[PDB]
């Protein structure tokens, strides 16, 4: 490109794939849901959505109360890859467990074959102010315009999936992800 | 200078920074093409003899969450993929490569931030003229 | 240029600052004069077309706290009311304005900061020598 | 001003009433007094004040507990507006309600036409340095010098009044106030 | 321009700094320098007439926690004990100084940050020029 | 050093011993031991250490709950001074009284003459991610690279001891004492 009779303008694109690799990273497929994976070869992601519909029931269903890591089955090969995840994106959204609403998931019994953990955010049930904090942190994390976007009750719902290709990867997302979680390993 | 490798860049064609320029990264100065070959030395290191001890100082923060909340207003935002950079073709100096802002999932145009290459030129010309009279 | 509307500035007079000067706010460097040129074309999209969800990309906020934490301990600080350039009154090339720093309810005098309008009004100078050179 | 042979100093005053004049901003009248105004058009504003005397006693009060907004009367036609600058200024303070200090409001039944907000930022009933953050908190957030300045207990109250034009109005104070309230509106 | 004190400097040599390298330190620039001769200006206004209220002020925080981070990765850091400056002989005039990097308990070679160096004297050189064209 | 014909290279070294002679600072004599030295005329210093052995037990020691000031012996002049440069310590390691796990002290009655205060930041113990998060700060804090280098119960013992010159001083590690504590003095 001519700036002068001297001077181009000229460009380099990046690949950042190879560097980012094996590294948790993230998408975005709309404005609600999203998919995190901890890396290529990984054949199982995880699906964050924001869902006006309720999943999890209080009376029929477990309380994440410490226990997070017992949401997760121990029959599956990746569980305590899934839970480092899990804790990867909870800890991305800045989440407070002994203030912040109580996460529900899926009864140990159920019949669906995935794990389920959902996060009341409607203003009612959280403390004043956490659902615009955690619509901003999902922005913030995913791309979203989420927050932007104009009682209906709203809930943030992480289940596992597997890998089917979703989503493009962007190192982006990735260096979020990385930079929320720092010095830190799956587990 | 620094050469970059092939698998670094898209195009598969070697690219060498000049000393000059790529030392304005050390300045106080934050950047984003600075901070993506930050990124890629500390890869070619690795890979030598982690990624997770060093981001924090590896990435700016600050100006990593300044072009996201750019990226969520609409407003023109570094995504870190293309950097664009003034070289003078006959003697081969150029300036630091800065990042090519991208808006509505689209980059700029050349002429949405013509001020920003003119003044690099410009400069540019400038110190050449200097290293002249030095 | 930028030509600043009339119920922007006190004064009341069109004040029209050139795209070098305006350009250098693109760079790296994070301004006072740059953030409130923000807020007013963020005023001005907003009036022909929010301003809670775009403060914190508009304006610095560790530079409002630094300039603050100046001004509680009793040290020159940016207030954001006094904007002071450089302007080559021949060719009308100007310096990007800079905060009118101040200290104990008065602004400084312009002894006080003598030398910050002097090495800004020669690098103003030495740009302009290059672009004849040019 | 004549820099040179050929150079001048210029400079240009800003009026930022117009881009503030529709949003929340503060002052300070002493040290000690402070006023939130929602905007030029609201008649209401509430002090923020450091005093030594006690308004409000536990025993015939009432304390904020996940209810600040039955402490302002349902009667007055700007309630959930004035609530809304409440948790502005709480939130501009960085207050966290988990752990800090209860703050106390008036009876229901005060005769006084008062809201009245009472925290106690003395050393012995918060834990310990809360005082010192609270204060300097003031200072950033309305430019007071009062956590510099020089056992006598403190309290923080804050009271709605009639908009009577106790001080002039600071864009300054207007950026510190949102930026601590980022996203969010009067509710 | 801004002498040193003899107990400032471990040379106990009275060392004065021109005012317009001096006046480099109040741009927007966060040094490490700058942050060193703020911290002996408050010790001395101290002495005349706390460090604790002012340490926010004096101090980047920003910069210390990332040469801390620099220091742990095994990084050549700045611990704010040396500094190197580019000092045109003849005409007494100098750079702004510039931390000396350290890295495994021992300072870089002037080789190691030759370019960083050799940048800096030539900008020096230039905006000499400009002077005598000026 | 001759950078050029007319251009020369010089180095300026700081001497910040006075300005930071009466101000709290530290040191590190190992990636484990680390002292805390109030200023230099005090003769009692405070170390920080990590370690694997247990010293306090908790059926027979105390608990540190708001009582912090309690685990230094009323007989020492400097009690509310050492209690400063303790408070000091735990803000400087950024410590959530209300959350973490609770640091132990030695009983009332023990013979040995130190003050032991014990945190275990063992995984187990704490919350998931603790042990990361202390570990960064003492690297943070002291210049350590104990967080990078790699069950074995982990505890931070903090006692005082008298000061015989175990390191040298540093101002930098001054700098990040002092701003991690800002606006306060020790008491
Ligand atoms: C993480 O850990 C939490 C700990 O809180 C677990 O939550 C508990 O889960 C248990 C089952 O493991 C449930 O306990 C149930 O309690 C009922 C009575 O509790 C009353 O009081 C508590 C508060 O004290 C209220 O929450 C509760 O609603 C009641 O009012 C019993 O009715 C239940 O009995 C059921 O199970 C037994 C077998 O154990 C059968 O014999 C009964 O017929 C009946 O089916 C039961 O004991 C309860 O859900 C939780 N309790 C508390 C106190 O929180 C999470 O399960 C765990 N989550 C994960 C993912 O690991
Ligand atoms: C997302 O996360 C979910 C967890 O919620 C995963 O789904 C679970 O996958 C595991 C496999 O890893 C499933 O466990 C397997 O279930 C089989 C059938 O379940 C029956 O089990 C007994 C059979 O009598 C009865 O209770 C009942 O009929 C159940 O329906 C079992 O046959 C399997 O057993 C085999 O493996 C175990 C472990 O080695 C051996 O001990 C056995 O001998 C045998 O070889 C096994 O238990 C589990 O059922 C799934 N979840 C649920 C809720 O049922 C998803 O895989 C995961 N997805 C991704 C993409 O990560
Ligand atoms: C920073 O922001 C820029 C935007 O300016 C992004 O660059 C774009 O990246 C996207 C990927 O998200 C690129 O789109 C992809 O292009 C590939 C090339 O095929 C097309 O080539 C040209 C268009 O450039 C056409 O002539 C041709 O017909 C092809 O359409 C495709 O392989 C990709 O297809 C994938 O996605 C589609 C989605 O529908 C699927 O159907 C496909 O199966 C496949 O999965 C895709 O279209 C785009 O070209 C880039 N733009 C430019 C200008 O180069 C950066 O990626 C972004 N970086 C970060 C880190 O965020
Ligand atoms: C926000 O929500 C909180 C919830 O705690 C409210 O605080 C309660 O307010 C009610 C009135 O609305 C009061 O309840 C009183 O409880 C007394 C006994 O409580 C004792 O113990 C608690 C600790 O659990 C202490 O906080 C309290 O001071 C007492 O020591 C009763 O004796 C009172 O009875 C009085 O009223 C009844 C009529 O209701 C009469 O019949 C009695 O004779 C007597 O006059 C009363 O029931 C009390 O103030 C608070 N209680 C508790 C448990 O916290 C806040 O008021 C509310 N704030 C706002 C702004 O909405
Ligand atoms: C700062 O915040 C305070 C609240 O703490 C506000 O003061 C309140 O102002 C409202 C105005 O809306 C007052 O409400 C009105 O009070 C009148 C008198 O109250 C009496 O009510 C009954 C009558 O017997 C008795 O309990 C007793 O005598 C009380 O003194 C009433 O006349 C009003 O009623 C009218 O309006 C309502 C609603 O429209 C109708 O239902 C009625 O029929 C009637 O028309 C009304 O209730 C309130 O009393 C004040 N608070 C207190 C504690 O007295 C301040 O205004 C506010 N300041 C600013 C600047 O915003
Ligand atoms: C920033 O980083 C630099 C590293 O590049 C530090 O500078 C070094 O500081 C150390 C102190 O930690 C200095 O070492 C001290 O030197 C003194 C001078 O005596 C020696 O002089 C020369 C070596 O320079 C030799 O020829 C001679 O024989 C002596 O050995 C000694 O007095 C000191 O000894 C102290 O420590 C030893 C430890 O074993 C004890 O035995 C002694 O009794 C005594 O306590 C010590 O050796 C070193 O010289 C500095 N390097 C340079 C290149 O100047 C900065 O301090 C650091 N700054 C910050 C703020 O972190
Ligand atoms: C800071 O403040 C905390 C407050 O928590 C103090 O911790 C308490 O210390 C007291 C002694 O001062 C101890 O209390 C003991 O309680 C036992 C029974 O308590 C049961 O229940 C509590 C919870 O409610 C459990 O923690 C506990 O383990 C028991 O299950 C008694 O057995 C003890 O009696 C002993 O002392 C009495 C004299 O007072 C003798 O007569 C007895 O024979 C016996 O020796 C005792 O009362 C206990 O350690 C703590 N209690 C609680 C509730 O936490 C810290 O001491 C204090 N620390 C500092 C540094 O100031
Ligand atoms: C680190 O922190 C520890 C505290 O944990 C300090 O150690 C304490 O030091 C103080 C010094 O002030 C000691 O207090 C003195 O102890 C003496 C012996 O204690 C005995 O007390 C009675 C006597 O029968 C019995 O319970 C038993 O025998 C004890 O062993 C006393 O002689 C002293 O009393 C004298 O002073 C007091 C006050 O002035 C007078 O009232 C008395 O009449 C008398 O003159 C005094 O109490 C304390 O004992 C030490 N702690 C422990 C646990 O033993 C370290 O000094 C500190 N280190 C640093 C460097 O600061
Ligand atoms: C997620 O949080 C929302 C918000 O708190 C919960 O919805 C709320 O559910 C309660 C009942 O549990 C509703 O209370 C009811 O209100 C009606 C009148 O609307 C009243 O007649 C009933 O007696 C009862 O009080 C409340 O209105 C409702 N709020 C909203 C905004 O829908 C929801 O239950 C939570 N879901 C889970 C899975 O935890
Ligand atoms: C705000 O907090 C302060 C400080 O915590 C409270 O003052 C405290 O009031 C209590 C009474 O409940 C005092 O306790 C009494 O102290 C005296 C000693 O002077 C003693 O004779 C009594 O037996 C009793 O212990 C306490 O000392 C006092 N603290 C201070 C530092 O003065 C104040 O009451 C709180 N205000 C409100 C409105 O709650
Ligand atoms: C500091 O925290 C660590 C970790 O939480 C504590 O170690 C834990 O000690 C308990 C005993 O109270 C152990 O529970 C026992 O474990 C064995 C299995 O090895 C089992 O036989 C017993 O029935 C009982 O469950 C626990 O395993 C152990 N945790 C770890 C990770 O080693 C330690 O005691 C704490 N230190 C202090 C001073 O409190
Ligand atoms: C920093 O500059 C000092 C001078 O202030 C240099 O020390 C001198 O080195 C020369 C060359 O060996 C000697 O002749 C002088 O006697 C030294 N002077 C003093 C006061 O020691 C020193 O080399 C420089 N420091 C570096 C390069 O780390
Ligand atoms: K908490």
């Amino acid at each position: 490109f001519r700036i002068g009779r001297s001077t181009e303008l000229q460009n380099i694109t990046f690949d950042m794939l190879k560097v980012f690799e094996d590294h948790p990273t993230s998408c975005m497929v709309n404005h609600s849901t999203y998919y995190v994976h901890e890396n290529k070869n990984a054949t199982w992601c995880l699906e964050v959505s924001v869902t006006d519909v309720t999943l999890l029931m209080a009376e029929h269903d477990r309380q994440v109360l410490n226990n997070l890591s017992n949401c997760v089955h121990p029959a599956v090969e990746h569980r305590s890859r899934m839970v480092g995840l899990l804790e990867w994106i909870f800890r991305a959204l800045k989440y407070d467990f002994n203030h912040d609403p109580t996460p529900l998931c899926q009864k140990q019994t159920s019949t669906v074959n995935e794990t389920r953990v959902q996060i009341n955010i409607t203003e009612g049930f959280g403390s004043h102010g956490f659902e615009d904090t955690i619509l901003q942190r999902l922005g913030v994390l995913f791309g979203s315009r989420i927050a932007f976007s104009n009682g209906k009750k709203r809930f943030l719902l992480i289940r596992n999936s597997t890998w089917k290709n979703q989503c493009e990867m962007n190192h982006v997302n990735s260096m979020h992800l990385m930079l929320a979680n720092a010095g830190r390993s799956s587990g | 200078g620094y050469c970059l490798e092939r698998w670094m860049l898209v195009t598969s064609d070697l690219k060498c920074f000049g000393n000059t320029a790529l030392a304005k990264c050390n300045l106080d100065h934050d950047s984003e093409f600075c901070d993506m070959l930050k990124l890629f030395e500390f890869n070619k290191k690795a890979i030598e003899t982690l990624l997770t001890h060093s981001i924090n100082a590896l990435i700016s923060d600050n100006l990593l969450m300044k072009n996201r909340l750019k990226e969520l207003l609409n407003t023109p935002y570094c995504n870190y993929t293309k950097f664009w950079y003034v070289n003078h073709t006959a003697s081969g100096e150029h300036s630091l490569p800065r990042c090519w802002l991208v808006r509505n999932n689209s980059y700029l145009n050349e002429s949405e931030f013509r001020n920003d290459w003119i003044i690099e030129s410009d400069h540019l010309l400038s110190e050449m003229l200097n290293k002249e009279y030095i």
